[PDB]
């Protein structure tokens, strides 16, 4: 039981260092087509959507 | 235009008469809330619409409307899964919300290419009351009928703990080769009640895997009966995208109808049968069209909905369509429930049609559906056996009975009970039926083959 | 044309209609869905559209077709599943990658793409022609030709045209019929609408078999070619089996199995069934399958489908009738499509009658059964033709009391009953005598008379048996056995025997799904028999007991019998039937002794 | 036996810890997914603020807006809602507002545009109209956050699965 | 704002309405009944008057009150008899010299002779407050304080006044709050909607009991806090009597009793008997009347008032559920209130449904057993409360199967069952083992072996025993003696024990009516030791008679346990218990031998 009030603190240590690596491919994949995806949205939006 | 008039949660517009069926309207009212509708109907420059938020709070020529342009379809996505939702798609842990990657509608179904190859493959949830005495298929219908009172959503959570322990050792027989993954809609299922199905789920290893709709009865009629529509599409776009067996509890679907009851109260339809809507069929109907082999037969959607008997009675109209429209049922008596027994299946009524059409070989014995035969036969003897023995007393009952008597005490105590952590095998549970069945002398076993028989009996 | 005005729920009102009448096919909308005109009120016209109304957009124009809904009836019926509104299903699987329809189908109701073999018949240029004669023939059949083509109905003349034999589509022309000038060409195929018969030169007295091939039902009421028969079914009543077995046994030409709004995945399964299934009369190319045709619906397609799908499966029969095919017409559940009427009713906003059950409901299901007989054909050849109905239901009550069963079996001639407390014993189909009837049996039973069976006396005492056994059974139950004769146990314990034997017959195989008339004469001989004998038996002297034991394996050869196939001994009467005689007359004696 | 029963708990309770850490991980992919989302749009709003403040560029945008929410209304006379910088804008081109209008339904062109003295926020939106019948019953706020606020329920899902799938 | 447009009986219809939610609460005419728009078509109104329209007129203007049906809830509520739309009784008997209102006249809902002391929370001169965070609290009696003022849910902002301690008027302001400008002025109570539930951080799962300390309400099917209850009634054959001993035996923070739609003599006895009553956790100032308020109404007493009372009791008990107090909530009846629908139905001319009983019945029952559970109050704190309904039906048409009661049964988890018999014998409640179940008793049973007790072990036991002996029994009558032998003669005889220990009483003594968990734990540990030890020494030689008479000082000692102290070993603790278990021992050596 003590393993299961302590030791599910490293079971979120390894929860937390696993998405480290999304949220920064996340940012970059996002970060090159934005510019793509707003030209889209403009003549879009200028129109009916 | 304004609101013209309210009756009840149906609203009266007065507005113009070019928007499609099932457009969304948005109503501005002057307490600084917007609430969203359907159009139920259209009119010539006026509409009858269903609110969603609300049942009322609604001003006359104050109030305005605005247009979406736009369906209600429900935005579907598999990023939905590992999170939990109310009734009308939307975190009540309040995190990003179920977003897109397809829009489906509810107001009829998007593709409908459901099963020209029956459902044949067995499905196994680890237990010989239900495997055996009703064999379920991948797509097949089979419901839990039950009683006021009763602990429906308790057997409900065994089914769920219990199926996906069974599958990898079932993945070797072949019965599984894809995703597994469950579509969870409460509708009147209490808070507490729950909580108990999100541990279920915690237990078997798809907490991640289901998605869950919580509608309360506290929560607008209207948000209610969307509710299970909602928890189709979700299983129908996993099953067909990326094929997966999608297994759908669907508790109560009393508590549904109750919902049905009050918008035809409130429109200018008449009920029939019993209080309950005239239109009752078509609303059953539209759920269980969904429910086959999708696309690939490789997905599927496979149904176990559950009732509670609102009279308690087999001739009340709920459970009588719902029982012609589906595959079978599973019977719990009360008398069970009471002496103690877990799962308190009573087989006395409980058979699923096809038995002999859901079973093939390599999984399942040809057999499988044959002992069947015996067990129920038997079971039925056996309890009017009883019967007679409660009334006329041992002395006077023949001998025939008292093999028969004796069967069904070994029935209820071995069979039916088993645990609710505990797994079975639809061998295992065949090789229970023989030594049970084997209380009868060849002459009176005579519901199944001489060859079969003659090598067990 | 016409404007919508409203468009509420699956009800949809447009003005601004003419020539419109009371069941005008209507398609509504730049979408063209499903429509029929049920009333009109003023210049407003109230269409039910019942092909999904979601998304339908007010203001675009309302078509009509000059003609109520209609069916297409000529080659390419067999072997291709449809709809009850007649669009081909199968059409729709290879473009849309869907089994069932969506919505903005517009394919036309006949597959009319395809070649089909097109015989001359035994008319030649100059000869008359009448409706229903015999122009010639299209081979689609098992073993015969299926699509007879024929001059439709109302029509007379002299044929100026007749194209020779080779292949054709549909489409194409390859007949010119002139009376009084050019009356118009004709086609392969007709067209006629479902909410009129087609029509015949008369209806006959219907007096031949019709073979069910289950020996309970068969047994205590047979049916005939033309009967009506009702059957109430509450789920688990092994529906899909009987329906199974007729469509292969029966002697008629046709079957044409009709699913009323189903579930999907009972329609897959018979239709995947056919096609392994071989025929008795040495089908071949999908034999059984070669012989159906399926009119396939699901639970919440299309409302125009279900309250269709009776009309579109009848006049299919009626067609075939009037070539003189007899057919059988398996409707599957029409307890669905009296739940159709219940919502007709409520949707248009008309009243209904008792038990929320409109009145309307039992002159539209009279005009169903009378459709259908036996009959001599349509055309100047002259054949005799069947359309022979036997139709399920169900409750809605959760009793036989409901508007339902009742109306259907007002008008029967074959009543086969319900018995849940047999169900559970394992016995389908579970009739009793009690609940079941057949004003045909006398005529029938003489008719089996003839073939070789002791059929009609056998029957009579078929009745009383089971009757004396109900009435014992409730003093055994209430007062005991033990305040009761030897004699009155051996009523029932002879009759019990005839309950599993008889009744259950669900089968695990053909050998014990299927049971010839000389069969079905041959168990009921061997338990008539025993009963006689063992009642003087224990009379002169033997207790109960000792018989009963005495009996015992006998008491099992005779149950086992049905697992065994009937084509073992002479014909269709086992050598283990034929010995049974021996062996019962041996141990009488010994029971006595 | 019942040592079994407890070890099963405490081993249940050890895989409910694990189900909640794993659906708060994939809950914190999924709203960072988002934050790049909604920073597409915030780059979209930038631009839409600096066109409307175009007089020139501006104008065959804004007369489609009030065009196209005239197909959504069709009423024979409309009051026209705008920003007090886009009024003068709707002025020098009513003429071709009815025209455009009338040629793209049957119905004949519109009386009068009605150039409304309520007015719009300046802070918060930015261009475009609010279009209303005679009566102002029936509105189609057909302004350009509205636009992009409607264009993002539907766009989402083609957005998410080209970057995310 | 509008102008009647017609009267027809008790419905009033009134035009001109250009604004009126569907909820908003009305005063008609220039009588001023209270009325409040059930439906509107058009500009015309349906609104329901719930007092007499004789001397109402055709031509009279309609004035909204500008919020919708809504009570305040402040201090001052506990010791005050009121209606379902609030109006204090006490008043009317003062001023008008009646019980039951003048109609046309009505009265501040709360009192206003009232002036409480409010003292500041923690929240002080631009401190930032958020919903359900506690900005105060005052007084509400002279003993305690019970009534903590939270800010109220929808709100939220920075405080720019906070008032400084001291008595204020409920009329007077206290506090203003900006956040988009002054959002409004707050006072010491604020207004909830009766239909529209508080709000909470998270409901929670019970496992926390009721503190009633009724002996065999706690042991055999444990009484939950946070649960649902439903249990039989025919009205004065024990139920009213139950409901008053709940009240008594009770001492929870807050108590709500709900009269729905009772006798009226009924309503009468629970306000006298109340202040001369005693709370068993030993407070004062009128002891019970003082943790309860009363919501009473009898049938008689307009239907507005009836239908709002459950709705009213429902927002209070939850509003106290954010305040951390744990609340007894009793309703008395059910199905009455389930009339009071059914006859708005009729009145209004809209369709009930099953058993002349409305559709929107079932969704409104069941919103209401939903509501009610452990929760942890919305806010920054965390306080627990609990809202636990116990509602009284009886039958209603005269059959108990009809629809209400059915549709309760299964959303309840707890039934205890009333029996005429039981009722006369002085068993309250009057249950057996199967007229009563609970399904919170897994938790529960949990929740008590923590706290010390040996519990799940005991309590399956008390359940197999009661069983038990009423099996025994029929055997004696059939069979006979034969299969009665005093191993059996002992499992009669605990039971006895057990029924005369824990399911008798009647408040004989004070210490009869609270008993604490431990002590509970502690008279099933007698009564199964005995059982035991009895058994094993009839087996070692010994008779039933004889171990009877032996083990009688104990025995005697035992059953009087409820009479004694529970403060014999310590405040909770009973040393009688402690020292029983070495008697039964040196006993055990005395009944062998």
């Amino acid at each position: 039981e003590q393993k299961n009030a302590g030791g599910v603190g490293e079971l979120e240590k390894k929860a937390e260092a696993g998405v480290q690596g999304e949220l920064a491919e996340i940012k970059k994949i996002a970060e090159k087509k934005k510019d793509d995806v707003v030209k889209i949205l403009i003549e879009t939006v200028i129109k009916p959507s | 235009n304004t609101v013209s008039g309210v009756n009840g949660p149906l609203v009266i517009l007065e507005k113009v008469k070019f928007p499609r069926y099932n457009e969304i309207v948005n109503l501005t009212l002057p307490d600084g809330t917007v609430r969203q509708g359907q159009v139920l109907e259209i009119r010539g420059d006026r509409a009858i619409v269903q609110v969603f938020e609300g049942t009322s709070g609604i001003d006359v020529k104050k109030t305005t409307v605005e247009f979406t342009g736009e369906s209600l379809r429900i935005p579907v996505s598999e990023d939905m899964l590992g999170r939990i939702f109310d009734g009308s798609g939307r975190p009540i842990d309040n995190g990003p919300k179920v977003f897109a990657e397809d829009y489906l509608d509810i107001n009829g179904s998007p593709i409908n290419p459901y099963a020209r190859i029956y459902p044949e493959e067995m499905i196994s949830t680890g237990v010989s009351a239900i495997d055996t005495m009703n064999s379920i298929a991948r797509g097949q219908k089979i419901p839990i009928f039950s009683a006021s009172g009763l602990p429906h959503n308790e057997i409900a959570a065994q089914i769920c703990r219990q199926a996906g322990l069974v599958r990898p050792t079932k993945d070797v027989h072949d019965g599984h080769e894809e995703n597994f993954s469950i579509v969870f809609a409460a509708m009147g299922v209490n808070l507490e009640t729950a909580r108990f199905f999100k541990q279920d789920f915690e237990e078997n290893g798809s907490l991640e895997r289901t998605s869950l709709f919580l509608n309360l009865a506290n929560d607008p009629t209207i948000e209610r009966i969307i509710t299970p529509r909602l928890a189709l599409t979700t299983a129908e776009y996993l099953a067909y995208q990326t094929e997966r067996h999608v297994l759908t509890i669907l508790t109560d679907m009393s508590s549904y109808a109750d919902a049905l009851r009050e918008v035809s109260a409130a429109r200018e339809e008449v009920p029939g049968r019993r209080g309950y809507p005239g239109y009752m069929y078509t609303d059953l109907s539209t759920i269980y069209e969904r429910a086959g082999r999708v696309e690939g037969r490789n997905g599927s959607i496979t149904q176990i909905p559950i009732l509670t008997m609102p009279n308690d009675d087999i001739t009340h109209p709920i459970p009588d369509l719902t029982g012609y429209i589906t595959e079978g049922q599973i019977f719990v008596d009360r008398q069970l429930h009471n002496k103690g027994i877990y799962p308190p299946i009573n087989v006395l009524p409980s058979l699923s049609r096809l038995m002999k059409s859901a079973i093939g070989e390599g999984m399942t014995r040809k057999d499988h559906g044959d002992v069947s035969n015996q067990l129920y036969a038997k079971y039925a003897i056996g309890k009017d056996a009883a019967a007679m023995k409660a009334v006329v007393g041992e002395e006077a009952l023949s001998i025939e009975d008292k093999l028969s008597l004796e069967f069904l005490e070994k029935f209820e105590k071995t069979f039916i009970t088993q645990g609710a952590y505990e797994d079975r095998t639809v061998f295992e549970s065949l090789d229970q039926a023989w030594s049970l069945l084997r209380i009868y002398p060849k002459e009176m076993l005579n519901r199944i083959s001489p060859k079969i028989l003659d090598e067990f009996y | 044309y016409g404007a919508i005005y409203s468009v509420s729920g699956p009800v949809v009102i447009a003005e601004n209609m003419i020539g419109c009448a009371m069941y005008e096919l209507v398609k509504v909308g730049h979408d063209n869905l499903v429509g029929e005109v049920i009333r009109i009120d003023g210049d407003k016209a109230t269409i039910q559209v019942y092909e999904e109304t979601a998304g339908l957009t007010v203001g675009d124009p309302v078509l009509r077709t000059g003609k109520p809904l209609s069916v297409e009836l000529g080659p390419g019926l067999m072997e291709t599943i449809y709809d009850g509104i007649q669009r081909p299903l199968k059409a729709i699987k290879e473009e849309s990658q869907s089994i069932y329809i969506p919505r903005g189908i517009d394919t036309p109701a006949l597959d009319r793409t395809i070649k089909w073999q097109f015989t001359p018949g035994k008319f030649q240029v100059g000869d008359h022609i009448s409706g229903g004669d015999i122009y010639g023939s299209v081979f689609e059949n098992s073993l015969i030709s299926s699509h007879k083509i024929l001059l439709p109905p109302r029509s007379r003349g002299t044929i100026t045209w007749i194209a020779p034999a080779g292949e054709y589509t549909l489409d194409e022309k390859i007949l010119e019929v002139e009376f009084d000038g050019k009356k118009s060409d004709f086609t392969l195929y007709h067209t006629w609408p479902v909410r009129v018969p087609r029509p015949v030169t008369e209806k006959l007295s219907a007096d031949y078999p019709l073979l069910t091939g289950q020996r309970v039902l068969d047994a205590l009421f047979p049916c005939v070619q033309g009967g009506t028969t009702c059957i109430p079914g509450a789920f688990g009543c092994g529906k899909t089996v009987i329906s199974q077995s007729l469509s292969k046994y029966s002697n008629s030409d046709a079957i044409i199995y009709v699913g009323c709004g189903e579930r999907g995945n009972e329609m897959a399964e018979v239709l995947m069934e056919f096609p392994e299934l071989y025929t008795e009369m040495s089908g071949t190319k999908e034999p059984i399958m070669k012989r159906t045709t399926l009119v396939a619906n699901t639970s919440n397609m299309p409302v125009a489908a279900r309250e269709a799908s009776i009309y579109t499966g009848i006049t299919l029969a009626e067609y075939f009738r009037d070539q003189g095919k007899n057919v059988s017409m398996i409707a599957d559940s029409s307890s669905r499509w009296a739940e159709a009427l219940r919502e007709i009713s409520g949707r248009l906003g008309e009243m209904p009658a008792d038990q929320g059950f409109p009145a309307y409901l039992g002159a539209k299901l009279a005009s169903f059964y009378e459709r259908a007989g036996k009959a001599v054909a349509l055309g100047s050849p002259d054949r005799t033709g069947s359309v022979s109905i036997v139709a399920a239901v169900s409750p809605a009550g959760g009793d036989f009391s409901d508007p339902v069963t009742t109306a259907t079996l007002g008008i029967t001639q074959v009543f086969w009953g319900l018995d849940k407390k047999l169900a559970q014993r394992k016995h389908f189909p579970s009739i009793n005598t009690s609940v079941s009837y057949s004003k045909y049996t006398n005529v029938l039973n003489k008719f089996y008379d003839s073939n070789y069976p002791e059929f009609p006396v056998l029957r009579d005492r078929m009745k009383e048996i089971l009757s004396n056994a109900e009435e014992l059974e409730q003093v055994v139950q209430l007062v005991g056995k033990s305040a009761l004769s030897d004699s009155d146990k051996i009523t029932l314990d002879v009759a019990t025997l005839i309950k599993e034997d008889f009744l259950q017959q669900n089968g695990y195989s053909t050998y014990d799904a299927f049971c010839p008339i000389w069969k079905t004469f041959d168990m009921m001989r061997a338990f008539i028999s025993y009963h006689d004998e063992a009642q003087k038996a224990v009379a002169n002297g033997a207790n109960w007991s000792k018989l009963a034991d005495s009996t015992g394996d006998v008491k099992h050869a005779v149950s086992s019998s049905k697992f065994f196939e009937p084509s073992r001994g002479e014909k269709e009467v086992h050598g283990e039937f034929e010995k049974l005689l021996s062996t019962m007359q041996e141990r009488f004696a010994e029971s006595t002794d | 036996g019942n040592f079994k029963s407890k070890l099963k708990k405490a081993m249940l309770s050890q895989q409910i810890t694990k189900s909640t850490i794993a659906n708060k991980m994939r809950l914190k992919v999924l709203s960072a997914r988002e934050q790049s989302l909604d920073g597409i749009f915030e780059e979209t709003k930038e631009k839409l603020s600096g066109i409307a403040n175009n007089r020139d560029e501006y104008k065959p945008i804004l007369q489609s807006l009030i065009v196209e929410a005239l197909l959504k209304l069709l009423e024979p006379k409309a009051i026209v809602k705008a920003l007090e910088r886009d009024v003068d804008l709707i002025e020098s081109m009513k003429d071709d507002i009815m025209r455009e209008y009338g040629e793209k339904a049957q119905r004949a062109p519109l009386e009068e545009i009605v150039i409304s003295n309520d007015y719009l926020n300046k802070d918060l939106v930015s261009g475009g109209v609010v279009v209303s019948n005679a009566s102002d019953k029936i509105e189609i706020n057909n302004t350009l956050e509205e636009r992009l606020k409607l264009l993002s329920e539907e766009a989402l899902p083609a957005i998410r699965l080209e970057l995310y799938g």
